[PDB]
Protein backbone atom coordinates (compact mmCIF):
# COMPACT_ATOMS: atom_id res chain seq x y z
CA UNK A 1 0.00 0.00 0.00
CA UNK A 2 2.03 3.15 -1.42
CA UNK A 3 4.57 0.57 -2.54
CA UNK A 4 3.33 1.03 -6.18
CA UNK A 5 6.17 0.62 -9.38
CA UNK A 6 3.32 0.61 -12.05
CA UNK A 7 2.51 3.40 -14.28
CA UNK A 8 -1.07 3.34 -14.65
CA UNK A 9 -3.42 1.98 -11.28
CA UNK A 10 -6.66 0.69 -12.09
CA UNK A 11 -8.29 3.87 -10.29
CA UNK A 12 -6.69 5.82 -12.95
CA UNK A 13 -6.91 3.59 -16.38
CA UNK A 14 -10.76 4.04 -15.03
CA UNK A 15 -10.37 7.47 -15.13
CA UNK A 16 -8.62 7.66 -18.44
CA UNK A 17 -11.69 5.88 -20.01
CA UNK A 18 -14.26 7.97 -18.51
CA UNK A 19 -12.02 11.32 -20.17
CA UNK A 20 -10.56 12.44 -17.01
CA UNK A 21 -6.74 12.29 -17.01
CA UNK A 22 -5.26 14.85 -19.01
CA UNK A 23 -4.76 18.24 -16.68
CA UNK A 24 -2.23 19.54 -18.98
CA UNK A 25 -5.04 19.94 -21.62
CA UNK A 26 -6.86 22.77 -21.34
CA UNK A 27 -9.99 22.33 -24.10
CA UNK A 28 -12.50 20.26 -22.27
CA UNK A 29 -13.37 18.03 -25.00
CA UNK A 30 -9.36 17.56 -26.43
CA UNK A 31 -9.12 16.83 -22.41
CA UNK A 32 -11.57 13.47 -22.61
CA UNK A 33 -9.78 12.85 -26.32
CA UNK A 34 -6.36 12.73 -24.91
CA UNK A 35 -7.57 10.56 -22.42
CA UNK A 36 -9.39 8.06 -24.05
CA UNK A 37 -6.17 7.51 -26.38
CA UNK A 38 -3.95 7.06 -23.29
CA UNK A 39 -6.43 4.42 -22.07
CA UNK A 40 -7.46 2.79 -25.22
CA UNK A 41 -4.04 2.58 -25.85
CA UNK A 42 -2.90 0.80 -22.65
CA UNK A 43 -5.70 -1.62 -23.26
CA UNK A 44 -4.42 -2.38 -26.35
CA UNK A 45 -0.64 -2.88 -25.08
CA UNK A 46 -1.93 -5.55 -23.08
CA UNK A 47 -4.65 -7.22 -25.24
CA UNK A 48 -1.64 -7.40 -28.21
CA UNK A 49 0.81 -9.08 -25.53
CA UNK A 50 -1.73 -11.39 -24.57
CA UNK A 51 -3.92 -12.29 -27.47
CA UNK A 52 -2.19 -15.52 -28.09
CA UNK A 53 -3.02 -16.97 -24.63
CA UNK A 54 -5.39 -15.41 -21.97
CA UNK A 55 -8.15 -13.99 -24.65
CA UNK A 56 -9.65 -15.10 -28.37
CA UNK A 57 -11.10 -12.87 -30.59
CA UNK A 58 -7.98 -10.38 -31.57
CA UNK A 59 -8.57 -10.49 -34.83
CA UNK A 60 -13.04 -10.50 -35.09
CA UNK A 61 -13.11 -7.68 -32.19
CA UNK A 62 -13.10 -4.38 -32.59
CA UNK A 63 -10.58 -2.49 -30.29
CA UNK A 64 -13.41 -0.04 -28.79
CA UNK A 65 -15.53 -2.92 -27.54
CA UNK A 66 -12.58 -4.29 -25.51
CA UNK A 67 -12.81 -1.03 -23.88
CA UNK A 68 -16.41 -1.47 -23.48
CA UNK A 69 -16.06 -4.97 -21.30
CA UNK A 70 -12.85 -3.75 -19.18
CA UNK A 71 -14.90 -0.52 -18.22
CA UNK A 72 -18.27 -2.88 -16.59
CA UNK A 73 -15.13 -5.08 -15.02
CA UNK A 74 -13.53 -2.20 -13.25
CA UNK A 75 -17.11 -1.32 -12.18
CA UNK A 76 -18.22 -4.88 -10.98
CA UNK A 77 -14.85 -5.93 -9.20
CA UNK A 78 -14.51 -4.54 -5.09
CA UNK A 79 -13.47 -0.85 -5.16
CA UNK A 80 -10.19 -1.66 -3.49
CA UNK A 81 -8.35 -3.45 -6.28
CA UNK A 82 -8.12 -0.25 -8.23
CA UNK A 83 -5.11 0.34 -6.04
CA UNK A 84 -3.93 -2.70 -8.42
CA UNK A 85 -1.84 -1.98 -11.30
CA UNK A 86 -4.09 -1.49 -14.11
CA UNK A 87 -2.23 -3.76 -16.51
CA UNK A 88 -3.45 -7.47 -14.58
CA UNK A 89 -7.04 -5.90 -14.50
CA UNK A 90 -7.03 -5.28 -18.09
CA UNK A 91 -5.34 -9.08 -18.84
CA UNK A 92 -8.28 -10.52 -16.31
CA UNK A 93 -11.04 -8.59 -17.83
CA UNK A 94 -10.18 -9.83 -21.01
CA UNK A 95 -9.78 -13.64 -20.25
CA UNK A 96 -13.55 -13.35 -18.84
CA UNK A 97 -15.20 -11.11 -21.46
CA UNK A 98 -13.50 -13.30 -24.68
CA UNK A 99 -11.99 -16.52 -22.53
CA UNK A 100 -10.50 -19.46 -25.08
CA UNK A 101 -11.72 -22.66 -25.57
CA UNK B 1 -35.29 11.14 -46.57
CA UNK B 2 -34.69 13.93 -43.98
CA UNK B 3 -32.90 13.33 -40.85
CA UNK B 4 -32.92 16.06 -37.80
CA UNK B 5 -29.27 15.37 -36.74
CA UNK B 6 -29.35 16.62 -33.38
CA UNK B 7 -32.48 13.94 -32.85
CA UNK B 8 -30.13 10.86 -34.21
CA UNK B 9 -27.71 11.86 -32.26
CA UNK B 10 -29.83 12.36 -29.05
CA UNK B 11 -31.17 8.74 -29.90
CA UNK B 12 -27.41 7.44 -30.48
CA UNK B 13 -26.44 4.66 -27.91
CA UNK B 14 -22.41 5.28 -27.35
CA UNK B 15 -19.72 2.08 -26.53
CA UNK B 16 -17.31 4.77 -24.67
CA UNK B 17 -18.13 4.87 -21.02
CA UNK B 18 -16.71 9.13 -21.16
CA UNK B 19 -19.68 9.51 -23.55
CA UNK B 20 -23.36 11.56 -21.83
CA UNK B 21 -24.72 8.95 -23.83
CA UNK B 22 -22.54 5.78 -22.80
CA UNK B 23 -24.64 2.12 -22.61
CA UNK B 24 -22.91 -1.09 -21.81
CA UNK B 25 -22.90 -3.89 -24.55
CA UNK B 26 -24.98 -5.30 -21.41
CA UNK B 27 -27.39 -2.91 -20.95
CA UNK B 28 -27.93 -2.64 -24.70
CA UNK B 29 -28.84 -5.69 -25.27
CA UNK B 30 -30.96 -5.71 -21.84
CA UNK B 31 -32.94 -2.57 -23.36
CA UNK B 32 -34.02 -4.59 -26.70
CA UNK B 33 -34.43 -7.63 -25.62
CA UNK B 34 -31.17 -9.81 -26.78
CA UNK B 35 -29.64 -10.76 -23.12
CA UNK B 36 -29.08 -14.06 -24.85
CA UNK B 37 -26.71 -12.81 -26.81
CA UNK B 38 -24.76 -11.02 -23.90
CA UNK B 39 -20.80 -12.80 -24.25
CA UNK B 40 -22.44 -14.30 -27.39
CA UNK B 41 -18.85 -13.94 -30.02
CA UNK B 42 -21.44 -13.23 -33.19
CA UNK B 43 -22.37 -10.20 -31.48
CA UNK B 44 -19.36 -8.51 -29.89
CA UNK B 45 -19.30 -5.63 -32.28
CA UNK B 46 -22.49 -3.41 -31.61
CA UNK B 47 -21.44 -0.89 -33.77
CA UNK B 48 -24.43 -1.17 -36.39
CA UNK B 49 -26.72 -2.19 -33.60
CA UNK B 50 -26.24 0.98 -32.35
CA UNK B 51 -26.64 3.45 -35.47
CA UNK B 52 -29.67 0.76 -36.08
CA UNK B 53 -31.11 2.18 -32.86
CA UNK B 54 -30.63 5.34 -33.65
CA UNK B 55 -32.15 5.80 -36.42
CA UNK B 56 -35.10 3.87 -35.18
CA UNK B 57 -35.82 6.30 -32.42
CA UNK B 58 -35.75 8.85 -34.41
CA UNK B 59 -38.74 7.34 -36.62
CA UNK B 60 -36.98 5.56 -39.42
CA UNK B 61 -36.98 1.87 -39.29
CA UNK B 62 -34.22 -0.15 -41.04
CA UNK B 63 -35.69 -2.79 -43.77
CA UNK B 64 -34.55 -5.08 -44.88
CA UNK B 65 -32.86 -6.08 -41.16
CA UNK B 66 -30.67 -9.11 -39.80
CA UNK B 67 -32.66 -8.72 -36.45
CA UNK B 68 -35.84 -7.27 -34.67
CA UNK B 69 -35.69 -5.58 -31.57
CA UNK B 70 -38.08 -7.66 -28.94
CA UNK B 71 -38.85 -5.60 -26.42
CA UNK B 72 -40.41 -2.17 -25.29
CA UNK B 73 -42.17 0.51 -27.26
CA UNK B 74 -40.24 -0.18 -30.58
CA UNK B 75 -40.34 -4.64 -30.33
CA UNK B 76 -40.51 -5.33 -34.04
CA UNK B 77 -38.93 -2.79 -35.51
CA UNK B 78 -35.34 -3.63 -37.38
CA UNK B 79 -31.07 -3.51 -36.28
CA UNK B 80 -28.97 -4.04 -38.86
CA UNK B 81 -25.85 -6.07 -37.20
CA UNK B 82 -23.55 -6.46 -39.78
CA UNK B 83 -21.63 -2.98 -40.26
CA UNK B 84 -21.10 -3.74 -44.09
CA UNK B 85 -25.30 -4.58 -44.82
CA UNK B 86 -25.94 -0.97 -42.62
CA UNK B 87 -23.47 0.92 -44.99
CA UNK B 88 -24.95 -0.63 -48.12
CA UNK B 89 -28.63 0.53 -47.10
CA UNK B 90 -27.37 3.83 -46.08
CA UNK B 91 -26.07 4.49 -49.28
CA UNK B 92 -29.56 3.70 -51.08
CA UNK B 93 -31.53 7.23 -52.33
CA UNK B 94 -34.10 6.71 -50.32
CA UNK B 95 -32.10 6.89 -46.95
CA UNK B 96 -28.43 8.85 -46.80
CA UNK B 97 -27.89 8.65 -50.82
CA UNK B 98 -23.87 8.69 -51.77
CA UNK B 99 -21.62 9.84 -49.35
CA UNK B 100 -18.75 11.38 -49.89
CA UNK B 101 -15.98 8.88 -50.29
CA UNK B 102 -12.21 9.88 -47.98
CA UNK B 103 -9.05 8.62 -46.95
CA UNK B 104 -7.26 9.11 -43.44
CA UNK B 105 -5.17 12.18 -44.90
CA UNK B 106 -8.52 13.89 -46.38
CA UNK B 107 -11.14 12.86 -43.68
CA UNK B 108 -10.68 15.21 -40.65
CA UNK B 109 -10.95 18.20 -43.49
CA UNK B 110 -13.12 16.63 -45.94
CA UNK B 111 -15.66 16.21 -42.95
CA UNK B 112 -14.57 19.37 -41.77
CA UNK B 113 -17.49 22.09 -39.75
CA UNK B 114 -20.54 19.19 -40.75
CA UNK B 115 -21.71 16.57 -38.12
CA UNK B 116 -23.29 12.95 -40.11
CA UNK B 117 -22.55 9.49 -40.06
CA UNK B 118 -19.55 8.39 -41.18
CA UNK B 119 -18.54 4.64 -42.11
CA UNK B 120 -14.51 3.33 -41.42
CA UNK B 121 -14.29 0.11 -44.00
CA UNK B 122 -11.69 -1.94 -43.59
CA UNK B 123 -9.40 -1.42 -40.96
CA UNK B 124 -6.29 -3.16 -40.02
CA UNK B 125 -6.17 -6.18 -37.72
CA UNK B 126 -10.03 -5.87 -37.45
CA UNK B 127 -11.47 -8.29 -40.28
CA UNK B 128 -15.23 -6.92 -40.04
CA UNK B 129 -16.69 -4.45 -42.41
CA UNK B 130 -15.07 -1.96 -40.23
CA UNK B 131 -16.64 0.89 -38.03
CA UNK B 132 -19.94 2.99 -38.21
CA UNK B 133 -20.65 5.87 -36.43
CA UNK B 134 -21.94 9.29 -35.78
CA UNK B 135 -19.53 12.26 -36.06
CA UNK B 136 -19.74 16.01 -34.83
CA UNK B 137 -17.10 18.10 -36.70
CA UNK B 138 -15.36 21.01 -34.96
CA UNK B 139 -12.49 23.05 -35.16
CA UNK B 140 -9.89 20.90 -32.75
CA UNK B 141 -10.95 17.63 -34.22
CA UNK B 142 -13.25 15.31 -35.59
CA UNK B 143 -15.17 13.12 -32.36
CA UNK B 144 -17.32 10.20 -33.37
CA UNK B 145 -20.03 9.20 -30.29
CA UNK B 146 -18.38 5.79 -29.83
CA UNK B 147 -14.48 5.24 -31.40
CA UNK B 148 -13.37 6.97 -34.39
CA UNK B 149 -10.82 4.74 -36.81
CA UNK B 150 -8.85 7.06 -38.99
CA UNK B 151 -6.54 4.09 -39.85
CA UNK B 152 -8.95 2.50 -42.09
CA UNK B 153 -8.54 1.92 -46.11
CA UNK B 154 -11.48 4.45 -47.03
CA UNK B 155 -13.71 6.68 -44.91
CA UNK B 156 -17.49 7.55 -45.98
CA UNK B 157 -19.10 10.48 -44.70
CA UNK B 158 -22.98 11.35 -44.91
CA UNK B 159 -23.63 14.78 -43.72
CA UNK B 160 -26.72 15.87 -42.09
CA UNK B 161 -25.62 18.95 -40.36
CA UNK B 162 -22.99 21.96 -40.83
CA UNK B 163 -23.16 23.14 -37.65
CA UNK C 1 -3.04 -13.04 -40.40
CA UNK C 2 -2.77 -9.33 -38.82
CA UNK C 3 -4.62 -9.27 -35.73
CA UNK C 4 -2.56 -6.80 -33.81
CA UNK C 5 -4.10 -3.05 -32.65
CA UNK C 6 -0.35 -1.87 -33.13
CA UNK C 7 2.04 -3.07 -35.38
CA UNK C 8 6.13 -1.73 -34.64
CA UNK C 9 5.55 0.74 -37.81
CA UNK C 10 2.15 2.16 -36.10
CA UNK C 11 3.80 2.19 -32.69
CA UNK C 12 7.16 3.97 -33.96
CA UNK C 13 4.91 6.93 -35.65
CA UNK C 14 3.70 7.79 -32.53
CA UNK C 15 6.27 8.21 -30.50
CA UNK C 16 7.77 10.36 -33.56
CA UNK C 17 4.13 12.17 -32.74
CA UNK C 18 2.79 11.17 -36.10
CA UNK C 19 -0.63 9.15 -35.27
CA UNK C 20 -3.20 11.18 -34.88
CA UNK C 21 -4.76 12.75 -38.22
CA UNK C 22 -8.55 13.34 -36.21
CA UNK C 23 -6.35 15.86 -34.35
CA UNK C 24 -6.65 19.57 -36.05
CA UNK C 25 -3.77 21.43 -34.05
CA UNK C 26 -0.75 20.04 -35.17
CA UNK C 27 0.95 20.58 -31.95
CA UNK C 28 -1.95 18.78 -30.37
CA UNK C 29 -1.72 16.11 -33.02
CA UNK C 30 1.89 15.11 -31.44
CA UNK C 31 1.06 15.39 -27.85
CA UNK C 32 -1.92 13.00 -28.94
CA UNK C 33 0.26 10.90 -30.52
CA UNK C 34 2.85 10.60 -28.24
CA UNK C 35 0.06 10.14 -25.18
CA UNK C 36 -0.75 6.71 -27.18
CA UNK C 37 2.67 5.57 -27.86
CA UNK C 38 3.11 6.17 -23.86
CA UNK C 39 0.11 4.69 -22.72
CA UNK C 40 0.84 1.61 -25.02
CA UNK C 41 4.73 1.05 -23.58
CA UNK C 42 3.20 1.38 -19.95
CA UNK C 43 0.64 -1.05 -20.67
CA UNK C 44 3.14 -3.62 -21.49
CA UNK C 45 5.77 -2.67 -19.15
CA UNK C 46 3.10 -2.71 -16.42
CA UNK C 47 2.40 -5.90 -16.99
CA UNK C 48 6.12 -7.57 -17.46
CA UNK C 49 7.54 -5.51 -14.53
CA UNK C 50 9.73 -7.87 -12.29
CA UNK C 51 9.35 -10.72 -15.22
CA UNK C 52 11.29 -9.73 -18.22
CA UNK C 53 12.71 -6.41 -16.99
CA UNK C 54 14.50 -4.39 -13.56
CA UNK C 55 13.54 -0.74 -12.35
CA UNK C 56 9.76 -0.41 -12.26
CA UNK C 57 9.64 1.54 -9.58
CA UNK C 58 12.63 3.40 -10.14
CA UNK C 59 12.83 4.41 -13.69
CA UNK C 60 10.98 7.33 -15.53
CA UNK C 61 8.28 6.12 -17.64
CA UNK C 62 9.53 8.27 -20.37
CA UNK C 63 12.94 7.17 -20.55
CA UNK C 64 11.29 3.90 -21.59
CA UNK C 65 10.12 5.82 -24.28
CA UNK C 66 13.60 6.87 -25.47
CA UNK C 67 15.04 3.15 -24.97
CA UNK C 68 12.05 1.51 -26.95
CA UNK C 69 12.86 4.56 -29.33
CA UNK C 70 16.44 3.53 -30.41
CA UNK C 71 15.84 -0.38 -29.86
CA UNK C 72 12.79 -0.07 -33.07
CA UNK C 73 15.33 1.82 -35.26
CA UNK C 74 18.46 -0.57 -34.14
CA UNK C 75 16.41 -3.63 -35.73
CA UNK C 76 16.02 -4.84 -38.85
CA UNK C 77 12.96 -2.99 -40.63
CA UNK C 78 10.97 -5.85 -41.69
CA UNK C 79 10.02 -7.04 -37.84
CA UNK C 80 8.47 -3.35 -37.50
CA UNK C 81 5.23 -5.38 -39.41
CA UNK C 82 5.19 -7.38 -36.18
CA UNK C 83 3.17 -6.75 -33.06
CA UNK C 84 4.43 -4.00 -31.46
CA UNK C 85 4.18 -5.10 -27.96
CA UNK C 86 6.74 -8.17 -28.44
CA UNK C 87 8.81 -5.56 -30.05
CA UNK C 88 8.35 -2.94 -26.88
CA UNK C 89 8.87 -6.44 -24.82
CA UNK C 90 12.12 -7.42 -26.44
CA UNK C 91 13.34 -3.83 -25.93
CA UNK C 92 12.68 -3.66 -22.18
CA UNK C 93 14.63 -6.89 -21.72
CA UNK C 94 17.92 -5.58 -23.68
CA UNK C 95 17.70 -1.84 -21.59
CA UNK C 96 16.66 -3.22 -18.46
CA UNK C 97 18.07 -6.56 -18.05
CA UNK C 98 17.30 -8.51 -15.20
CA UNK C 99 19.84 -10.91 -12.92
CA UNK D 1 20.64 35.60 -12.13
CA UNK D 2 18.70 36.41 -16.00
CA UNK D 3 18.61 33.98 -18.57
CA UNK D 4 16.52 34.36 -22.16
CA UNK D 5 14.29 31.68 -22.07
CA UNK D 6 14.85 31.11 -26.48
CA UNK D 7 18.56 31.04 -25.85
CA UNK D 8 17.98 28.01 -22.75
CA UNK D 9 15.40 26.33 -24.70
CA UNK D 10 17.36 25.99 -27.80
CA UNK D 11 20.48 24.48 -25.69
CA UNK D 12 17.99 21.51 -24.08
CA UNK D 13 18.00 18.17 -25.40
CA UNK D 14 15.05 16.29 -25.20
CA UNK D 15 14.47 12.91 -24.69
CA UNK D 16 11.36 12.91 -26.43
CA UNK D 17 11.31 11.28 -29.77
CA UNK D 18 8.79 13.38 -31.11
CA UNK D 19 10.70 16.46 -30.28
CA UNK D 20 13.05 18.78 -32.48
CA UNK D 21 15.74 18.76 -29.96
CA UNK D 22 15.70 14.64 -29.49
CA UNK D 23 19.11 12.99 -28.25
CA UNK D 24 18.47 9.73 -26.96
CA UNK D 25 20.61 8.47 -23.98
CA UNK D 26 23.46 6.81 -25.84
CA UNK D 27 24.22 10.43 -27.90
CA UNK D 28 23.64 12.22 -24.62
CA UNK D 29 25.86 10.77 -22.58
CA UNK D 30 28.52 10.74 -25.48
CA UNK D 31 28.34 14.52 -26.66
CA UNK D 32 29.39 15.00 -22.74
CA UNK D 33 31.72 12.13 -22.44
CA UNK D 34 29.76 9.72 -20.16
CA UNK D 35 29.34 6.88 -22.44
CA UNK D 36 30.58 4.20 -19.78
CA UNK D 37 27.49 4.89 -17.44
CA UNK D 38 24.73 4.31 -20.42
CA UNK D 39 22.96 1.06 -19.05
CA UNK D 40 24.64 2.02 -15.62
CA UNK D 41 21.36 2.23 -13.48
CA UNK D 42 21.96 5.28 -11.38
CA UNK D 43 21.98 7.12 -15.02
CA UNK D 44 18.77 5.66 -16.36
CA UNK D 45 17.05 9.16 -15.33
CA UNK D 46 18.67 11.91 -17.68
CA UNK D 47 15.85 14.80 -16.85
CA UNK D 48 18.65 17.12 -14.37
CA UNK D 49 21.42 15.84 -16.79
CA UNK D 50 19.21 17.30 -19.77
CA UNK D 51 18.56 20.70 -17.84
CA UNK D 52 22.11 21.08 -16.15
CA UNK D 53 23.51 21.18 -19.91
CA UNK D 54 20.96 23.74 -21.63
CA UNK D 55 22.29 26.14 -18.49
CA UNK D 56 26.27 25.72 -19.14
CA UNK D 57 25.73 26.37 -23.00
CA UNK D 58 23.25 29.33 -22.08
CA UNK D 59 27.10 30.50 -20.22
CA UNK D 60 25.08 29.43 -16.48
CA UNK D 61 27.49 26.92 -14.93
CA UNK D 62 25.69 25.02 -12.03
CA UNK D 63 27.62 25.51 -9.06
CA UNK D 64 28.12 23.50 -6.93
CA UNK D 65 27.39 19.96 -8.96
CA UNK D 66 28.15 15.92 -8.12
CA UNK D 67 29.28 15.57 -11.63
CA UNK D 68 31.37 17.59 -14.35
CA UNK D 69 31.10 17.77 -18.42
CA UNK D 70 34.43 15.49 -19.28
CA UNK D 71 34.43 16.68 -23.46
CA UNK D 72 34.00 18.89 -25.83
CA UNK D 73 33.88 23.17 -25.83
CA UNK D 74 32.14 22.61 -22.48
CA UNK D 75 34.99 20.17 -20.68
CA UNK D 76 35.13 21.12 -16.55
CA UNK D 77 31.58 23.06 -16.44
CA UNK D 78 29.20 21.24 -13.99
CA UNK D 79 25.75 18.89 -14.33
CA UNK D 80 23.84 17.83 -11.06
CA UNK D 81 22.69 14.34 -12.12
CA UNK D 82 20.09 14.41 -9.18
CA UNK D 83 16.71 15.84 -9.76
CA UNK D 84 15.98 16.83 -6.05
CA UNK D 85 19.45 18.41 -5.46
CA UNK D 86 18.95 20.51 -8.81
CA UNK D 87 15.46 21.33 -7.95
CA UNK D 88 17.27 22.52 -4.39
CA UNK D 89 19.89 24.50 -6.51
CA UNK D 90 17.57 26.35 -9.00
CA UNK D 91 15.81 27.42 -5.47
CA UNK D 92 18.64 29.90 -4.29
CA UNK D 93 18.55 33.21 -4.52
CA UNK D 94 21.91 33.28 -6.98
CA UNK D 95 19.81 30.69 -9.53
CA UNK D 96 16.01 31.40 -9.99
CA UNK D 97 15.04 32.00 -6.08
CA UNK D 98 11.86 30.87 -5.39
CA UNK D 99 9.25 29.09 -7.93
CA UNK D 100 5.36 29.39 -7.54
CA UNK D 101 4.10 26.03 -6.36
CA UNK D 102 1.26 24.59 -7.80
CA UNK D 103 -1.00 20.82 -7.92
CA UNK D 104 -2.09 19.14 -10.66
CA UNK D 105 -5.57 21.03 -10.84
CA UNK D 106 -3.96 24.51 -11.04
CA UNK D 107 -0.72 23.79 -12.71
CA UNK D 108 -1.59 24.10 -16.12
CA UNK D 109 -3.75 27.91 -15.29
CA UNK D 110 -0.78 29.00 -12.97
CA UNK D 111 1.35 28.47 -15.42
CA UNK D 112 -0.72 30.00 -18.35
CA UNK D 113 1.32 31.33 -21.53
CA UNK D 114 4.29 31.81 -19.33
CA UNK D 115 7.72 29.78 -20.21
CA UNK D 116 9.92 28.56 -17.78
CA UNK D 117 11.66 25.42 -15.44
CA UNK D 118 9.31 23.21 -13.65
CA UNK D 119 9.72 20.68 -11.58
CA UNK D 120 7.24 17.61 -11.08
CA UNK D 121 8.22 16.77 -7.53
CA UNK D 122 7.15 13.05 -5.96
CA UNK D 123 5.88 11.21 -9.15
CA UNK D 124 4.90 7.58 -7.84
CA UNK D 125 7.85 4.74 -9.07
CA UNK D 126 10.07 7.46 -10.36
CA UNK D 127 13.46 7.84 -7.74
CA UNK D 128 15.75 11.29 -7.97
CA UNK D 129 12.46 13.42 -6.39
CA UNK D 130 10.76 14.06 -9.43
CA UNK D 131 11.38 15.19 -13.40
CA UNK D 132 12.47 18.49 -13.79
CA UNK D 133 12.18 20.10 -17.53
CA UNK D 134 11.62 23.25 -19.76
CA UNK D 135 7.56 24.27 -20.42
CA UNK D 136 6.03 26.57 -22.58
CA UNK D 137 2.65 27.18 -21.54
CA UNK D 138 0.02 27.62 -24.28
CA UNK D 139 -3.77 28.26 -25.09
CA UNK D 140 -4.34 24.70 -26.16
CA UNK D 141 -1.97 22.70 -23.28
CA UNK D 142 0.92 23.38 -21.37
CA UNK D 143 4.01 21.39 -23.76
CA UNK D 144 7.20 20.10 -21.51
CA UNK D 145 9.91 19.71 -23.77
CA UNK D 146 10.77 15.51 -22.56
CA UNK D 147 7.84 15.17 -20.26
CA UNK D 148 5.13 16.35 -17.74
CA UNK D 149 3.66 14.88 -14.98
CA UNK D 150 0.83 16.34 -13.77
CA UNK D 151 0.69 13.23 -11.33
CA UNK D 152 3.07 14.20 -9.09
CA UNK D 153 2.10 15.97 -5.32
CA UNK D 154 3.65 19.63 -5.91
CA UNK D 155 4.74 21.16 -9.35
CA UNK D 156 7.18 24.19 -9.21
CA UNK D 157 7.03 26.77 -12.00
CA UNK D 158 9.95 29.51 -12.44
CA UNK D 159 8.92 31.94 -15.36
CA UNK D 160 11.53 33.06 -17.76
CA UNK D 161 9.14 34.34 -20.28
CA UNK D 162 5.71 35.15 -20.61
CA UNK D 163 5.16 34.85 -24.26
Amino acid sequence: PAERTWIFSGAELKQAIEGKLAPDVSDPEMRRLVSVAKSSAYIAGVADLTSGSDWCGAGAVAPHELTDRIYTYLGDMPAEKLDEQAATLVREALKVSFPCE
Amino acid sequence: MRVNFDTLYSNYPSSDPSHPNYLSQRDLFTEIGWESFIGNPNYHNTCAIRVSIAFVKSGINIVPSSHRIQKGPYAGKGIEVNMRRLATLMKRTSYLGEPDPYTPATARNGIGARNGVVAFNNIPGYTGGGHIDLVRGGSEATQCASACYYNSETIWFWPLQAS
